[PDB]
């Protein structure tokens, strides 16, 4: 029964670092894959990156590399995206996503049956 | 004459047995608050097909037959034959024809029709609702909801063929279809006959593993989940081994082919059904090479490893 | 060492592997005026699947993806995924994704579409012309002609489910599908990769024996005849089995399993197609609870008994 | 390549007789099922008699008992009905039906796949 809820987002500033969670639940056995997508006002939700139940990360958006960090913490059921240094092409609303899967890190939102809410994060101008 | 065992096929390699779409993942939950009783995908491990149970995966849920219908009326009434379009038998002691939906809902798909004459043809939209008075299967006759009132023919082939299910956005979202609610085969006339059994753990701190399925929707907010106890292929599998049963359970192990290890057990319970150790509704998140293993067989109360 | 075998199953209760409707009927035809080169229900007998056949009936002619709408028209343009919506990698050794489409023609079915944030869904009448220039599924790019201009969503869950066939009927009847001309299915961009062979009979006065189906007809005056090489549960039963092939000709008798009456024999290749010593275009009439039985291997000099 | 052709009819006498055939071509090996229909005026066609490949016989009009005899020539590819002392209710045009099955006499026009063209049966009335 697999739920998955964001948080961390708000109104920040260019510069400044950012860590984005992904709470999850409702699910057994192996770890999920979990991807963050991002969408703008007038686009579609795009797939940023992705960490497999083995912990093996791909990456979607080459420009976020070396930027944009993703983590899990296994004791909370967690996992993380950490920005640094925001710039304002990283406004977006931020929705984390799962596969009932331990493998298979896809960047189309499509292959995700199970979506959280979205955490806004505006880069103030 | 091999011991009993399960197909080497992995959950998305397989096909729910209660509607003609992919497998995609496996559930547990607690159900002793409603009735289990499903009559797609049921099968003994010694290969005893019950229900409306029939071996062909693109069978389930459709119809075939002649029809008529009230002049002027998109309402049609299709006289069933069997699926191989030999004449149907009331009398048979079946709950209905085979592969007949076993929920109450509304199911949306396309009625077709040849013309024997000539070879001329014809498709329209279709919805059959299975909690009308008018779905009668046992009795040999089902109405379908049709977007024409003139274009089709009496005494031709006919056949629907099944696609999604809707919902009425006007009311509470995802109220239907309700998937463990079985239709009345006969009408509003008689009750269901030749069921096969309802279904329920008996061991402490069991659950039922469930095959699940999305069903694809075609207007509305309908309620998509669709569990089975038994993958189509393994109602095949048994169907074609026929391997008796040697003991009331056996002990499945669901391995990672990528590593060799055991991710858990569970028991198949000779009349077609599987259970687990766990309390809570959850999604199982496997690895996409697992498949399932006998491992042998147990008696009535042995105890599986918990999971979840 | 393992034993060589094919299912206890009658010609009614298996399926068509090159779409998901049942089989019927067994016919042979000479076939030296055109190639046979199907791309689905292609597997050899000791389980390796071949062309773009994959293992469940389901899922033979349909398509995933998400959809863009092509302006001023009632045209879209499906962006594939694979068949459990995993991301499609067109480097994959294989013509095309798997259960795609092997013959030229105009396939009908419904385009249905989930939005993932309410749950709200939607389904139209389709068809996609399998010869179009924008049929490209090696690419991941397919075409459908729909009933709106405006309803679907972009990157939403989207399933092309087919029904059936259709045909102009303003042109000369039958004159389409054509079962036998394989489609370009990276839409002429280059040429098909990865084929299955074509077949044909070596051996003096025999020809292929053919699994064949009606297809259902939409509209027009279509040829619904369907003619596959292996049932889908042959396929789906020799990759189980994974038996070796000990000759390259496995030679089995067709029985009626009341009386053990031998009805004809015919030879089962180990690349995956059977032939039968016949000269004529033909329909078999058989009895409705007549099956295979493999008997044994032989070698490449075996004259079949003649029949019809 | 499959063809069934009916032949026999005509406009024929009261308590006459008369044979109907159905030639068949384009099936090997067991025998088809035939089943003789018939359409009335204003009516759909409806299943009269049937002939098994084993030539068992089932009929499916009570009535026609008496006077309908459906028999099978292997050797000719053709299966008759032989209608006794003609009656008016006899008037129909009358199509062949057949299964590429040995076994399974249906009543119903759904079950036969293949059909000749027909031949009409009119019993005068002068």
């Amino acid at each position: 029964q697999v739920q998955l809820q964001e948080s961390g987002g708000g109104l920040v500033q260019p510069g400044d670092s950012l860590r984005l969670s992904c709470a999850t639940s409702g699910f057994i056995l192996g770890r999920p894959v979990i991807t963050w997508f991002r969408q703008a006002p007038g686009k579609e939700r795009e797939g940023v990156l992705c960490i497999s139940g083995s912990d093996e990360i791909t990456y979607f958006i080459d420009s976020v590399k070396g930027r944009f960090t993703i983590s899990r913490d296994n004791a909370k059921n967690t996992v993380y995206l950490q920005i640094n240094s925001l710039k304002p092409e990283d406004t977006a609303n931020y929705y984390c996503a799962a596969r009932t899967f331990t493998a298979g890190c896809y960047s189309r939102s499509i292959a995700y049956p199970y979506w959280g809410q979205g955490t806004q994060v505006t880069v103030s101008s | 004459t091999k011991p009993f065992s399960v197909p080497v096929l992995t959950v998305e390699e397989m096909t729910n047995s209660r509607f003609p779409i992919p497998l995609e993942k496996l559930f547990t939950g607690p159900s002793s608050a409603f009735v289990v009783q499903p009559q797609n995908g049921r099968c003994t491990t010694d290969g005893v097909l019950l229900g409306t149970t029939q071996l062909s995966p693109v069978n389930i849920c459709t119809f075939r037959g002649d029809v008529t219908h009230i002049t002027g009326s998109r309402n049609y009434t299709m006289n069933l034959a069997s699926q191989n379009w030999n004449d149907y038998d009331p009398t048979e002691e079946i709950p209905a024809p085979l592969g007949t939906p076993d929920f109450v809902g509304k199911i949306q798909g396309v009625l077709t029709q040849t013309t024997r004459t000539d070879g001329s043809t014809r498709g329209h939209k279709a919805t059959v609702y299975t909690g009308s008075a008018d779905f009668a299967p046992k009795l040999g006759r089902v109405q379908f909801e049709t977007d024409t009132d003139r274009d089709f023919e009496a005494n031709q082939n006919t056949k629907f063929t099944p696609v999604g299910v809707i919902q009425d956005g006007g009311t509470t979202h995802r109220n239907e279809p309700q998937q463990w609610v079985l239709p009345s085969y006969s009408g509003r006339n008689t009750h269901n006959v030749h069921l096969a059994p309802a279904v329920a753990p008996t061991f402490p701190g069991e659950q039922l593993l469930f095959f699940r399925s999305t069903m694809p929707g075609c207007s509305g907010y309908p309620n998509m989940d669709l569990d089975c106890l038994l993958p189509q292929e393994w109602v095949q599998y048994f169907y074609q081994e026929a391997a008796p049963a040697q003991s009331d359970v056996a002990l499945l192990r669901f391995v990672n082919p990528d590593t060799g290890r055991v991710l858990f057990e569970c028991k198949l319970h000779k009349s077609g059904y599987v259970t687990v150790a766990h309390t809570g509704q959850h999604d199982l998140v496997i690895p996409p090479n697992g498949y399932f293993r006998f491992d042998s067989w147990v008696n009535q109360f042995y105890t599986l490893a918990p999971m979840g």
